[PDB]
RNA sequence: UUGACCUCAAAUCAGGUAGGACUACGCGCUGAACAAUAAGCGCAGGAAAAGAAAAUAACCAUGAUUCCCUCAGUAACGGAGUGAAGCGGGAAAAGCUCAAAUUUGAAAUCUGGCAACAUUUCUUUUGUUGUCCGAGUUGUAAUUUCAA
RNA sequence: AUUGGAUAUGCCAUAUAAAGCGCUUUCGAAGAGUCGAGUUGUUUGCAGCUCUAAAUGGGUGGUAUCAUCUAA
RNA sequence: AGAGCAUAGCUGUUGGGACCCGAAAGAUGGUGAGAACCAUCUAGUAGCUGGUUC
RNA sequence: GAAUCAUCGAAUCUUUGAACGCACUGCGCCUUAAGGCAUGCCUGUUUGAGUGUCAU
């Protein structure tokens, strides 16, 4: 057969080197652990129970909805889709989507890399909301790279009906 | 949330990221057998709305069924029929060709205790549901005995009521 | 005449004879110990109802009762009051009475505060005044709940009781 | 087929009965709920009053009863039905507030935490 | 005869050979009976009979119930030791399930349960 | 080489469940002669089914379902015959749960193992607490169901 | 001897919580091989087959625009 | 200047198996080995035959 | 403690039969005479395989 534009865009992925940057921002941003969690949260209650103003945690997003969400609202600032979702509707609208909201967007080779980053087996979607001070300049760096990696390769393959 | 999309695109019965994908999954789905289970539903809107939830005790089981009664409700009951320790949920289109028509039935296991503890799904344990899928109390069941209200849609009236003082 | 039955009938085992056959009988009252102590066990409850001064039914009654003897403008509707209704018999007033005396006793509906719930207000009273609650709703460092000044009212409020 | 009514004498006591079992149950309460008073929907019947379903949300917020409350004190409520005319709301208010008049609500317990 | 309130104050391996002495006075009885015996000879047959039933009775109830105590308070036991109402009733859900409800129906009856009332004539 | 994930497997692995019988009364798929009947087949319960309006009406409007009386042997269909329903009067009355909007300042959710603690129509039944693993972000909780 | 719902009275109560009713210079998602159209049977329903939607839309009525309802 | 409504009895009449009895249909589901046999629909029937009680 | 007695919460209940190790009483297997050994399906556990995708 031949694979439609939407469904042929998902066979070109980011490439080896802005793919092992892109995880090395995620990995200093991954969500608290089940068992981290519940160690802050003892620490609290022990503090509570004894005798007793934090700040709001920076981590990466995870979850359709959720990512899906956060790029209506325009509050992503870098969306990386898994490129092996299995149901591929899923995440088919999701690079058009990112391109109504001007938002950054690539596509990651495979979901286990993905959901490794969030502690879980799989990850669709993955979006970067918010980063610390000192790492404005590596997510805009990446930005970059993504743009010159993903955006502006391509661009013309995307169009076009691949396969056959 | 990203269930907008779904549902909207699946109005687009067959546009060309429908159609490609209706005919590159209805070559698979034929490779397998008749009555096969499915690790996820294909259509997770559709599958969600219908009841099903992502968590131990609900079974997705996808089943083709020749064309030329109906379709729907024939893979209901052959469904249910193949794993009939579970209780048929509910069940929706998921793709058509010219030989086959198929579907994905949502199964309920009524022995678990993730099912047994969700007062949401806690009706289906009861005996009162087993084999609903026989008896035309599923939603394709209901529409084809012409269950409904209105206008749209025998005994008392042939018996002779005949009253004490009459 | 069933074969089920003719074999139970052949059998030397006894039948599993259950007596629950008492018509006439109406059923005894528990819930409430002041209707049960006044209830009379042979009258019907509607009987029972009209000795007791209580109403069987707000609404009409679908056939003939029961003669023993030969007997001898929207804004005044919305806005008026009527001040309850007399208590006919005395089973009523024991009813009355002891709802009366059973709401004064449980009326304590002013919460204290705790320990915590005492210290956030302290803070936020102790620099932002008393009579300013808006501004103490609006500052993020002290008040970090985000509480609005209705709560921090209420914080207030129960500090006082 | 012919359908006999050699039972209609013992259903006439199985019906008092069950009014009496559920006296019983509920022993200082009517065991009937309070209709509304509405209109029948046609010009052969529309002089009559009748005993309605339950009372529409509007009647109820009139009389002052709100809608989470009225099921607990025994009034029935009608999403559906409306007061399209004042004569309606005003009949169903005055029975709502008539029975409001009439009625001993006994209180309940609560559970009250020691802290705060 | 014996006595079935003393006999389980003995131990179980002394059950043993009673039963074992008991079965063949039995069989010895029984030789001795088909070859000729007069009315009361029976009447012992049926009552070794009922004894060597109250001594097996004894042995099963005694291995019963210590099979039950070591399973005391374990997730998962024979089927001997499980109960046997009905198999609809096995099936049914348990109380605690049955009154399970959401958080949702939780608030509602903690905020507007069922009042008692009564209406006055 | 190793690991993550997916897929296909296997196991006398652990824990469960289905079949068959009875069917007067349920509900289905069918189906002759002469009736939407008999028979055939499938599936239940103490009731079943139905059920909180994609319902009526044309009024001063009614208000889930079921059943009874009436409508009415009427309208309609087709002369014969078939033959309802809205209203009206009664019996009983009870309402609700999700999908679809980000918890995103924190998967807040759940099964199982193990270990204690209780509990029992019950040494036979039910849970609770702790810990570990698994499920789950391709979505488990709270929140919402248009009456809002 | 078993158990129902309550009542009364202790002991705990994770309330930094959770609700109803006021107000709005802020919002308000609603189920698709389904509705529907054409054609064949069974009996308007149901089903097969070909095609296949909409958002103040859609269904059903009275108009011959209004009323009513909110399906999959 | 209304004469009807209700109940009961009688008689006639129209339906129900319809005064009783008497010819095989046909169909459905089985048994045995085209034909045969069994059980239900089904009180499917005789324009008639015979009988029908002080 | 009689009972060809009543009640009845504990035990026992041959071979079959949905009938279940294979035939239909034989013929078997494994483990320690006993325990067992049917099929489908659901949740989990464990052991594997894959030129499956990726990371080192």
């Amino acid at each position: 057969l031949k694979v439609p534009p939407a469904i042929a865009q998902f066979q070109k992925t980011l490439d080896k080197n802005t793919a092992t940057q892109v995880f090395k921002l995620l990995n200093k941003y991954r969500p608290e652990t089940a068992a981290e969690k519940k160690q802050r949260l003892v620490a609290e209650a022990e503090a509570v129970a004894n005798g007793k103003v934090s700040k709001k945690p920076y981590n990466v997003k995870y979850g359709l909805n959720h990512v899906v969400a956060l790029i209506e609202a325009k509050k992503a600032k870098l969306v990386l889709i898994a490129s092996d979702v299995d149901p591929i509707e899923l995440v088919v609208f999701l690079p058009a989507l990112c391109k109504k909201m001007g938002v950054p967007y690539a596509i990651v080779k495979n979901k286990a890399r993905l959901g490794t980053v969030i502690h879980q087996k799989t990850a669709a979607v993955l979006a970067v909301t918010e980063v610390r001070e000192e790492d404005k300049n590596e997510l805009a760096s990446i930005v970059s790279a993504v743009d010159a990696n993903f955006s502006a390769k391509y661009d013309e393959s995307r169009r076009k009906w691949g396969g056959g | 949330g990203a269930y907008k999309y779904l549902e909207e695109l699946a109005k687009k019965k067959q546009s060309d990221v429908n159609l490609f994908l209706s005919r590159v999954r209805a070559w698979e789905y034929r490779q397998m057998n008749v009555i096969h289970r499915a690790s996820r539903p294909s259509r997770p809107d559709k599958a969600r709305r219908l009841g099903y939830k992502a968590k131990q005790g609900y079974v997705i089981y996808r089943i083709r069924v020749r064309r030329g009664r109906s379709a729907r409700c024939t893979a209901e009951e052959r469904v249910g029929r193949y794993c009939s320790n579970l209780r048929v949920l509910n069940s929706y289109w998921v793709n058509q060709d010219a030989t086959y028509k198929f579907f994905e039935v949502i199964l309920v296991d009524p022995s678990h205790k993730a099912i047994r503890r969700d007062p949401r799904i806690n009706w289906i344990v009861n005996p009162v549901h087993k084999h609903r899928e026989s008896r035309g109390l599923t939603s394709i069941g209901k529409k084809s005995r012409g269950i409904g209200k209105g206008h749209r849609f025998w005994l008392r009236h042939n018996t002779l009521s005949l009253r004490r003082y009459r | 005449a069933n074969p089920r039955q003719r074999n139970k009938q052949r059998s030397g085992k006894p039948r599993l004879t259950r007596r629950n056959a008492n018509k006439k009988a109406k059923a005894k009252i528990y819930g409430n110990f002041v209707i049960q102590q006044n209830w009379d066990k042979h009258a019907t409850l509607r009987q029972n109802y009209a000795r007791l001064g209580l109403l069987a039914t707000p609404n009409y009654v679908t056939g003939g009762v029961e003669k023993l003897y030969p007997d001898p403008t929207l804004d005044d509707v919305l806005d008026k009051e009527i001040s309850i209704a007399p208590a006919k018999t005395e089973v009523v007033r024991q009813l009355e009475e002891e709802a009366v005396k059973k709401a004064a006793r449980q009326s304590n509906k002013m919460l204290p505060l705790s320990a915590f719930e005492h210290a956030y207000i302290q803070r936020l009273i102790n620099k932002y005044g008393t009579e300013d609650f808006e501004s103490m709703a609006k500052d993020v460092k002290l008040n970090s709940k985000l509480f609005n000044g209705s709560k921090l009212k209420n914080l207030y409020i129960r500090m006082k009781a | 087929y012919v359908k006999t009514w050699f039972n209609q004498p013992g259903r006439k006591l199985r019906r008092r009965q069950a009014r009496q079992t559920k006296a019983a149950k509920i022993a200082p309460r009517p065991v009937e709920a309070i209709r509304p008073a509405v209109k029948p929907p046609t010009i052969r019947y529309n002089m009559k009053v009748r005993a309605g379903r339950g009372f529409t949300l509007e009647e109820l917020k009139a009389a002052g009863v709100s809608r989470r409350v009225a099921s607990t004190i025994g009034i029935p409520v009608d999403h559906r039905r409306r007061n399209r005319s004042e004569e309606s709301l005003q009949r169903n208010v005055e029975r709502i507030k008539v029975y409001l008049a009439h009625l001993i609500v006994f209180p309940r317990k609560a559970g009250q935490p020691k802290k705060g | 005869a014996l006595k079935t309130f003393e006999l389980r104050k003995q131990s179980q391996e002394n059950l043993a050979e009673q039963l074992q002495e008991l079965r063949q006075e039995l069989a010895s009885l029984r030789v001795q009976k088909i070859a000729g015996g007069s009315g009361s000879k029976l009447s012992k047959i049926k009552t070794t009979r009922k004894d060597i039933a109250r001594i097996l009775t004894v042995i099963n109830e005694s291995n019963r119930l210590a099979a039950r105590e070591a399973y005391k308070n374990k997730k998962y036991i024979p089927l001997d030791l499980r109960q046997k109402k009905t198999r609809a009733i096995r099936r049914a859900l348990t109380p605690y399930e049955q009154s399970r409800k959401t958080l949702k129906q939780i608030k509602k009856e903690r905020y507007f349960p069922l009042r008692k009332y009564a209406l006055k004539a």
